[PDB]
């Protein structure tokens, strides 16, 4: 796979050089945040089921037709798929969040997804929507926990966002 | 009362660990993915070699470099890699030329599908196949067959399906595969004293149905 | 590339499940260690050169005949190479420390090591000495966990080479 | 595989002979009962879920220890297996019932079941018990349906029994 | 052995599911038909012999040279065999009717047909005539569905032979 | 989609053989039955609505608390849905009768049933009652084979749900 | 897969509706013809071997070159294939005929056929020809059987034709 | 059983390699965490009973109708069971904390959860409440990392149940 | 698999009870030693290659016949297998050492080994010897490291021994 650390390495390798002191300081800093980073992930995983459940409800309230005969989320079988998919995307996002890198998400998950959706006739727009719905709910938890030491998580929160968004974009 | 150590007091694992099937029972499945790290490739390769050759030891010279390269370019799937290994001098020398066709069939069954042979008819369709057409056509019929495709159809290394209930299983696979597996350090080996011999006794086959032909 | 973080992701991914507590625990481990690891890297990076000189040198003492004409150690080109190589080993060990896994080592150095060495008739032995000599020097500039880490990785190569 | 008809054939074959007129009359009458036969099967299949559910409850009321920590039906995973097994056996029995022959049941289902159970350490006796519990419940439905033309099903009912019993015996 | 009943069981079994309405419908079909099938069998069984004589005979008319010395049709042993064989075909077609599937025919006769015939130099053609001649006779003693059934099976062999 | 006709084709196709008598027998079965099946469908189709009302209703009697505020049965949206759903089940049952196989049911209703229900916290129980209540009503408008058929399919769902 | 019944269903489903009474009456009558339908199929299957044998003879009388060295039906190996193929197509056609729907034929059989033929260099024209030759012979049997109740099969006969023709067209 | 320690061994074993630095780092993580984990377990173990009572209770408040006659919550046997069950979940959660992995939970509780629950018509919902109520109580007796750990595991079940 | 922690759990489970306070204190203490434990493992892994190399030399100096034509370690192919076996055994031992439990070793490594050795004709006694030779060398490193904080490792050292010995015994 790849992640923040490995990445920097690779770059350095092609230059043929030891790591720049500047570059170390990226990683040094990254370490410091770890604890925050972790809790973020933990929050998602802990609430996973819910995140989805929630997002779905809202998705279907909005786009009533998806669940109507002839729509894409009908019948049961399809509905199931649609739920499953949402979850997957989430799963990956989390992965990325820990790694500190989009890659894993892009390569395993997003790559080719659009075209699939197209071929099937799945409306990419709606998919994207769902991803966002998820995003907001997820942040909700990341950002409002209980029994965690109070401090600033923004930096992480934004990175989280970005991941969700890469998803939204590539699907859309 | 409804909570109290039962008198048997066997563990969950217990039943597997007593048989020695603890690793194979719900075996882990190794899949090659669309873009693979250098480690995933090398895991898959190790898992194939271990499963096809029956945990027999493959030296550094025995390995087949080309098949592995093609697997690295993406030019062949894992299912094709399996066929290349199976259709190979090294496989043929271990499980085919020294044994009897009855012995080989049960081996290939185990190697390419973790079960043992379900009944006597399975020997008829695969022995006649071999006289009619090659070894090669026979081997293909295994990988080509729907059961290979339905499970581990593509990009998945074959894993033992024995020791877990599979739909349309015959009874008395469980016992049969226990004769074939015989523990994590055991390995079927062309080169043991008294040669290469069937473990599955032929009378237990007939114990499952035997139709005409 | 194999690092702690990548692995747990991989394992999680294979089973098709979310990262649960199990994996995070592991991750945490990697991060706590990093502080020591990172320190070690800063130390090697700085003294690189000096370590290299010393090593190359050593090898020649250990295997005098190499420097004789018609041998491999002989003539500057070869010496240059020999330097380069050891520097390559040195840079990659540092990468591993920082990455927090053998990954970098495995993929650059180890994979294909044997055959390369066979086809060009590089004797593993040599490299080994280089490393050992290094290990000895490092055993001064570092101390405690930082040291321990440095060793681990250095050794890992010794074992791979042998 | 085999069934009532095929069987009689095979017998005839070894004698080398055309079917006896007497023998035809076995099959002729067998046909006549078909309709009854079918409804019997239908009844089982229709009530399947229940049959099991029921039998299980009773099984566990009796042998409390199975569900106690350290017992064979504990923990969940084991319990699941045990339920699954019951179902399977049932499934086969039904098959037989339609075929009008034990064979199918004996070969795929029963043969080597005992040995499996032994190796695992699953107590064969209890298994057998479960099979009976099932039997009774099943007959219950076969014999007391709604909307079927009233008449005598005994003949079928007994044959049903036998199948269950072969099961019980060979497992035990 | 392939009969209606066996097949649906098989299919049900493979998928791992109970016999549901779908299959029973099919079964029902087999049973309803049986009455006609059974009738046909009683008719063939009775006239067996006569059909056989007529057939064997026919073959010779069709292929005079067979009866010449040094040929296959020649000398009683062979004639006896020829009779036997056709009787075997006759008994098995009857079995199929009753069983309500080609099953009996398939494994007993159709399986290995070719190779047997090749190794002993039995010409399919012959058998065929036998059958045809039969079919023609049967086309008198029977009528309606009973007839139709008889044909189906007789043909099934023609096709297998050719 | 699994119907009698599709299956025999499938089976024939797998072995790579022509449809022979065996399969046609089966087909015939499907067609003979149809007359009853079709009748049943006409009956359900007509009384649809009334059956639905009655069912939905029933459920509430059976599970009063559902209609309380803060529950699922509460507020019209939910009631509307509840209606819709039961109506869909009925439509598939009618479809199946006509198709002469569980096929339609399997693909629309059954496949993915569990997970849907889990994620939205629909309790199977409910549906079941609906069905049962239905079954009871149907047990008046129909009789003999037509009835029997209706039941089969209704049940098939009960079993799938439970 | 699909067939006449299933199809009508599917249509109905997308409208979201119970089947129209009108629509039932299509199926109701379709049933009535069953018996005819069946016999049709039976006739083909019964004569299969012959149908082909015949068609082939004629095909090769016409296009002598196919069987000449350098042609497409030479040598033996190729010839074999060519026969096999014809048969297959037939097999499918029959299937369709029973189903009362083209689908099965199109999806399993015709789909990809043309392209294959192209890649190999097999002359699609000739293939099509063979299909027709078959058609005529086949109808021959469907329409002139023995022991069948006399009546009008035209309706079925034409549908048969169509199937053959879809084949001819898509290959060609 | 999945714990940190078992996993790294497994991974090492698969690749066929010695435990190198990579894995040990991970292990270290597990051990450092343990101190907090262990603390949490001591706290749950002690208050067990009280937690259980409170939970069971809660469920009934949440779902009054359960206690009515003819329901599941009704009659002591059932209540006893209900108690038992919740206690098992707690025991596995404590086991997990100590083992330092979800393992114990997965193998005892989670695997086969669905089908058990389906066949006996246990509504996941119930359990969930139990857990939640627990979580709330635990949210007093514990604090900081110890707490965090307790949560993780409790949740893990919620997610599995739902 | 299993390890020290998991094990204690399992025991507790069969009693049906929460963990005894006494029992916790076993695990609590076990944790404390971790650091020592780890370094032990590290020492083996670090020296692996050599450990084997060494043991082998000695093994072959002693049992000259193994390397003679007709012996078990001749020719090359066989020799290679024997080295490789030694490595595998070692590898496992290490694993155990970390786990704090024999199991892993017994199940994956030792299980079936004797019988294999028998079938091959490999002389079990010699195998056992090799295992010991390894043991001694290994302990050598575990017990005499450099740059580690000085303290007492005996406890670990002995447990190490035991593992080696279980190996020796089961093979022999
Ligand atoms: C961020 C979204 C929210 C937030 C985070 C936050 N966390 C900490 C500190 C810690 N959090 C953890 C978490 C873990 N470390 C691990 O190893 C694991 C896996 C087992 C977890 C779950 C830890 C251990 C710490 C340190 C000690 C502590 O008591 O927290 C902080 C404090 C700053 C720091 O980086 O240490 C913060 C701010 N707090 C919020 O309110 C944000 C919404
Ligand atoms: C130093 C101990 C001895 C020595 C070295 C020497 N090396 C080569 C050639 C090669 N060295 C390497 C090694 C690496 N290249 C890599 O990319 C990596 C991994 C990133 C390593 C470790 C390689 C690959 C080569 C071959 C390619 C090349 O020739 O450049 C030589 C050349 C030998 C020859 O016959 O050409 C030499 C001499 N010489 C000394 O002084 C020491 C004895
Ligand atoms: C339930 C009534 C009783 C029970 C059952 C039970 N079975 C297992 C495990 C297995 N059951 C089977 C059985 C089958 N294999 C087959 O082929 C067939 C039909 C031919 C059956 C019925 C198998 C193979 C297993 C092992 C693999 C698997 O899990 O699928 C268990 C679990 C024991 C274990 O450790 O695996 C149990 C509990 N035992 C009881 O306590 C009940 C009385
Ligand atoms: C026996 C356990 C019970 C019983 C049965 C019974 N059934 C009939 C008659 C019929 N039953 C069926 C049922 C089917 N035929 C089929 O083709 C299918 C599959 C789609 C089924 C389910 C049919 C059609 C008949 C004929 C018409 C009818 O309903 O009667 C009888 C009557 C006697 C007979 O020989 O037909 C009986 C007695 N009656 C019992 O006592 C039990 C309740
Ligand atoms: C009749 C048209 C011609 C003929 C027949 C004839 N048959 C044989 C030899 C065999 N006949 C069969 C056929 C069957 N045996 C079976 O088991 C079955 C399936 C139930 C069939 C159809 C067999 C197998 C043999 C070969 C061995 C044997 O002796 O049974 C012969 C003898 C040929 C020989 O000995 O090489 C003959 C002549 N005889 C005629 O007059 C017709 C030309
Ligand atoms: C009726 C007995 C109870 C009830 C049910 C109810 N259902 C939902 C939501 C859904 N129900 C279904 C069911 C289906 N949708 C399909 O596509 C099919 C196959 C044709 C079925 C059977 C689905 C998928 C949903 C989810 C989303 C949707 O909009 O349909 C609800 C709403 C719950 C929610 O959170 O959305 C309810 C309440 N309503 C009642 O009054 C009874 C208690
Ligand atoms: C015969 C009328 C004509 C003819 C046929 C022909 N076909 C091949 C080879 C192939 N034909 C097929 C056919 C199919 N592919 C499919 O998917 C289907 C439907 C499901 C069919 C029927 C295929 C796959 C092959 C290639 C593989 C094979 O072994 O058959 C040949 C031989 C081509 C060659 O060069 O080997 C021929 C001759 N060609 C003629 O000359 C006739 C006009
Ligand atoms: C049409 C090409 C030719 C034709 C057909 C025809 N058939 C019937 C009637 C029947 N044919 C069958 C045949 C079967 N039914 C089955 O279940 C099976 C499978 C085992 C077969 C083969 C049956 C049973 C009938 C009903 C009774 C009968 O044979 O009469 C008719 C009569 C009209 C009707 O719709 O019933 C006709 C016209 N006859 C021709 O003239 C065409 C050449
Ligand atoms: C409590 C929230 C509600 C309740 C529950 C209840 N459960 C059962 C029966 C079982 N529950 C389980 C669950 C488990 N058993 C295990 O071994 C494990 C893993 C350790 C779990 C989680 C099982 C397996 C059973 C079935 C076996 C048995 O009979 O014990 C019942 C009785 C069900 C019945 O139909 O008899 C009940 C009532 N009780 C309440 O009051 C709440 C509504
Ligand atoms: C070396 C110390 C001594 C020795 C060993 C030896 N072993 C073999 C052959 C095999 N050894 C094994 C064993 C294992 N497979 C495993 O996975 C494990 C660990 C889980 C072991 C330990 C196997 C399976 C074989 C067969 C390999 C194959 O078939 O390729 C040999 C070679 C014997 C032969 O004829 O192949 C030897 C020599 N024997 C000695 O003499 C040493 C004292
Ligand atoms: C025992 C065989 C020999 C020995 C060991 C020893 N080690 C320590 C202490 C530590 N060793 C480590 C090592 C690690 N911790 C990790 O996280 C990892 C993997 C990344 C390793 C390799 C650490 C961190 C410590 C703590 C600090 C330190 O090293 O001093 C001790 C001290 C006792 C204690 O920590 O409780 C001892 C005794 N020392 C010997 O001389 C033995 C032969």
């Amino acid at each position: 796979m790849q992640d923040a650390f490995t990445k920097a390495i690779v770059a350095a390798d092609l230059r043929g050089s030891f790591l720049s002191e500047q570059e170390l300081n990226q990683l040094t800093n990254l370490v410091k945040e770890s604890n925050k980073r972790l809790d973020a992930v933990n929050a998602i995983t802990g609430n996973a089921a819910e995140i989805i459940s929630d997002a779905a409800h809202k998705l279907f309230a909005e786009q009533t037709d998806l669940i109507r005969p002839g729509g894409n989320a009908y019948p049961n079988r399809r509905m199931a798929a649609c739920l499953r998919d949402m979850e997957i995307i989430l799963r990956y996002v989390s992965y990325a969040l820990l790694a500190g890198d989009a890659s894993v998400l892009e390569d395993r998950c997003l790559n080719g997804l659009k075209e699939t959706y197209v071929a099937l006739g799945t409306p990419t727009r709606s998919v994207a929507r769902a991803v966002q719905l998820m995003k907001e709910t997820a942040i909700g938890y990341v950002n409002s926990p209980s029994g965690v030491t109070r401090g600033d998580c923004s930096a992480l929160v934004n990175e989280a966002a970005t991941y969700f968004d890469k998803a939204a974009a590539s699907i859309a | 009362y409804y909570s109290r150590p039962a008198p048997r007091a066997t563990a969950d694992g217990d039943a597997q660990t007593k048989l020695g099937i603890t690793a194979v029972a719900p075996a882990q499945a190794v899949e090659l993915r669309p873009n693979f790290g250098e480690t995933e490739l090398q895991a898959v390769i190790r898992a194939t070699y271990k499963q096809l050759f029956g945990n027999t030891y493959i030296l550094e010279a025995d390995r087949v470099v080309q098949a592995e390269s093609l697997l690295r370019n993406g030019s062949i799937n894992v299912r094709e890699f399996v066929r290349l290994l199976a259709k190979s001098e090294l496989y043929k020398e271990r499980f085919f030329h020294c044994t009897s066709n009855n012995r080989f069939i049960e081996l290939t069954f185990k190697h390419l599908l973790g079960r043992a042979p379900y009944n006597q008819s399975e020997f008829v369709e695969h022995l006649d196949r071999y006289q009619k057409s090659g070894y090669d056509a026979e081997i293909d019929s295994y990988i080509d067959s729907d059961e290979y495709r339905r499970v581990f159809g593509e990009n998945t290394v074959p894993y033992f399906r024995g020791f877990k209930y599979q739909t349309g299983q015959a009874a008395g696979v469980f016992e049969r595969t226990l004769k074939l597996y015989g523990g994590d350090a055991d390995s079927d080996t062309n080169r043991n004293r008294q040669g290469q011999l069937r473990q599955v006794d032929p009378q237990e086959l007939l114990r499952s149905g035997r139709g005409i032909v | 590339m194999k690092t702690v973080i990548t692995e747990v992701i991989a394992s999680a991914d294979s089973q098709g499940r979310f990262l649960n507590n199990t994996e995070l625990q592991a991750a945490n481990g990697r991060f706590q260690r990093a502080t020591a690891s990172m320190e070690a890297a800063r130390a090697l990076t700085s003294n690189a050169d000096s370590l290299v000189k010393g090593a190359v040198q050593e090898v020649y003492n250990k295997f005098p005949y190499l420097t004789q004409p018609g041998q491999m150690g002989y003539g500057d080109t070869n010496q240059a190479k020999c330097a380069r190589d050891i520097s390559h080993y040195l840079r990659f060990i540092t990468y591993s420390l920082v990455a927090g896994g053998t990954g970098p080592l495995d993929d650059y150095i180890v994979a294909g090591l044997r055959e390369v060495n066979r086809t060009f008739n590089l004797s593993p032995s040599w490299y080994i000495e280089a490393l050992k000599h290094i290990k000895g020097k490092v055993g001064s500039q570092l101390s405690g966990q930082p040291l321990t880490e440095a060793n681990a990785y250095i050794d890992y190569c010794i074992n791979a080479l042998s």
